């Protein structure tokens, strides 16, 4: 996350971490945010398990503040399994999405409180007006060139590129498809907000009806933090009957 | 082909002994070179020192297929966009007694020549040699430190050097490259520069017959054709020695083969080295006394009159690793482009780096890298 503060776990209770366990070594590292949208079942990127990591090689932390140290109320479970998107282009970050369910004996993973609760989807009929600001969450590194990641979650605020903005010319010839989406800090002063390497998977939630809804996935970005240079995301309400037909 | 592999195999012997005795010490070493000259030496000896070498090396010239292959090697290494600089020189005093039906068999199976050189006039041998060299290595290497030992009883000398720099496919920032901590051989901890790059790399853990564990890393050039591949144990405490003690030409082949494209973090020190080695004593360390011994050199099939040896035999390499030059932040390689948390590998330890002509399996490089 490059600009913003430190956020309380409170005021993005949605917000979650995935550790894949070292391969060679014991123990865990971070990977990836993640969206808690059902009791069992998070959203992510896809483009986050190219290495093909077993489920029992990830977990998801819920209601933590601080990347390590662990909370109060949280709330830390083991992934069963996982689902990527199946076309998913390991190349032009297209479709980037993947859908994580976790274990528990009855049905039931998390538990609603003042830390952890699921966050809306959005109606497959949303088209915000441009220029529209919402705020994004994750554990990432603070700029682009920041040697560690973040020991914090970080809350930043940024506008939605209109889709003329949005096009493959305008960020480095690189494809930009309808499945995704751009936004990015619009100012005039310098740190423009974004996010950064380690929030993919986070999510970028906008006021709708008075309900802060799930809007779009963070995927990728020429970044971080630059002008006139957005952020790329998945564009969620696109895969509402992907996320509905999965899942059972 | 047969020699490409088979050559190159001679070169990292002529590398084990050279690394053993610098036992801590920024070594950078062409086997390319020793084998391209050896083999041009090849031709000018007979008896037991022509022997003493065509045992080491493990085959011949003069027998059908080997010849013309090391002018194919030669040809086609020279792929190329400005970046390497192959040449041999062997130097011999002026007027001296050939064999009928030699100098002909010399230009034929190596499309080079012999360089002629005065070693009375011990000044201007110093300026012919350098200034062969300085035409023959793109300038970036003209001053030595081994013409001293030039005097007129000095007979017969080979060289052989060459220069590397590089592009990449995929080139490093010059903007992240950050300050960082190295970790020596003995213990030093020395503020090093760094590079840092967050792209696809061909990774592969492969595991000593000791139990000692690799990361194994390949970086491509321009056209996919050169490629580096950078080796450093597990854990700090395994020298470099256990590695090196143990390289072979197919356990590169086998390293290329075991590697998948994994997202990786990488960061990587910025070195350049420059070695000037005494090959006397590793040659004379594979079995090669016969060539120096200030009047015992078989060299029947070139020296009709006699007596004559081979005094010096050095070889200078000066490998500057960065971001192709200065090239510059020229925006098709930007630092993420991806918003996920890879994997990182740091190469903090000491390791030893390895050049190799893909399309041939020709090492064109190799060498310890102990501080930067």
């Amino acid at each position: 996350i490059k600009g913003g503060l430190f956020a309380d776990i409170a005021s993005h209770p949605w917000q979650a971490a995935i550790f894949a366990k070292h391969r060679r070594s014991p123990g865990e590292r971070f990977l990836c945010g993640g969206i808690l949208i059902s009791s069992c079942w998070i959203l992510s990127a896809a483009h986050c398990f190219q290495e093909r990591f077993p489920p029992h090689h990830l977990t998801v932390i819920l209601g933590r503040t601080y990347r390590v140290v662990p909370g109060e109320e949280e709330q830390k479970f083991e992934v069963e399994k996982y689902i990527v998107h199946k076309e998913f282009d390991d190349d032009t970050y297209d479709n980037d999405i993947a859908l994580l369910q976790l274990k528990s004996d009855s049905s039931r993973c998390a538990q609603e409180s003042s830390v952890v609760r699921t966050v809306a989807l959005p109606p497959a009929d949303l088209q915000l007006p441009d220029w529209t600001e919402c705020e994004l969450s994750g554990y990432g590194k603070h700029e682009a060139l920041s040697p560690e990641y973040s020991e914090r979650l970080k809350e930043a605020h940024v506008r939605l590129y209109p889709s003329s903005r949005c096009t493959s010319q305008h960020l480095l010839q690189r494809t930009v498809t309808d499945n995704m989406l751009c936004a990015g800090d619009t100012r005039s002063q310098a740190n423009l907000h974004d996010a950064c390497q380690g929030d993919a998977g986070g999510p970028l939630v906008c006021l709708n009806d008075g309900r802060m809804t799930l809007v779009g996935i963070i995927s990728w970005g020429l970044g971080c933090g630059q002008k006139d240079v957005p952020g790329v995301y998945t564009k969620v309400t696109n895969y509402l009957d992907w996320i509905r037909d999965n899942m059972r | 082909s047969y020699v490409a592999h088979l050559a190159s195999d001679f070169g990292v012997r002529v590398f084990q002994q050279v690394a053993q005795a610098s036992k801590d010490r920024n070594v950078v070493f062409s086997p390319y070179g020793v084998a391209s000259v050896l083999a041009m030496l090849q031709l000018t000896t007979g008896g037991e020192t022509q022997q003493q070498i065509q045992a080491a090396m493990g085959f011949k010239i003069d027998d059908k297929g080997m010849a013309p292959a090391l002018r194919h090697l030669y040809k086609e290494l020279m792929w190329n966009k400005d970046e390497i600089s192959t040449t041999d020189a062997i130097f011999v005093q002026r007027d001296l007694k050939l064999v009928q039906g030699f100098m002909p068999h010399f230009f034929r199976l190596f499309r080079s020549t012999v360089k002629q050189v005065d070693f009375s006039e011990v000044e201007r041998a110093r300026f012919i040699i350098n200034d062969w060299v300085k035409t023959h290595t793109k300038g970036m290497i003209s001053h030595l430190l081994g013409t001293g030992a030039v005097d007129q009883l000095t007979r017969l000398v080979l060289v052989n050097a060459l220069y590397f720099n590089g592009q990449w496919k995929t080139p490093f920032p010059d903007s992240s490259t950050h300050r960082r901590l190295f970790h020596k051989s003995d213990g030093s901890t020395v503020s090093v520069p760094m590079m840092a790059q967050t792209n696809k790399f061909n990774y592969t853990e492969f595991t000593t017959p000791d139990g000692h564990y690799y990361d194994i890393l390949e970086l491509p050039y321009h056209g996919d054709t050169l490629s580096m591949f950078i080796a450093a144990p597990y854990e700090k405490e395994v020298p470099l020695s256990a590695l090196t003690n143990i390289l072979s030409a197919q356990l590169i082949s086998h390293w290329k083969g075991n590697m998948t494209r994994l997202p990786r973090l990488l960061v990587l020190p910025k070195f350049s080295l420059e070695t000037e080695v005494d090959l006397r004593k590793p040659l004379e360390n594979l079995g090669m006394t016969d060539m120096f011994r200030q009047f015992q050199a078989d060299f029947t099939s070139l020296s009709d009159q006699e007596p004559l040896h081979v005094a010096l035999a050095l070889q200078k390499v000066k490998i500057e690793v960065n971001e192709s030059g200065t090239v510059a932040s020229s925006s098709t390689a930007v630092i993420v482009s991806a918003r996920m948390a890879p994997e990182e590998i740091i190469i903090d330890r000491p390791f030893l780096f390895v050049v190799r002509h893909n399309p041939t399996g020709t090492v064109l490089f190799m060498g310890q890298v102990m501080e930067p």
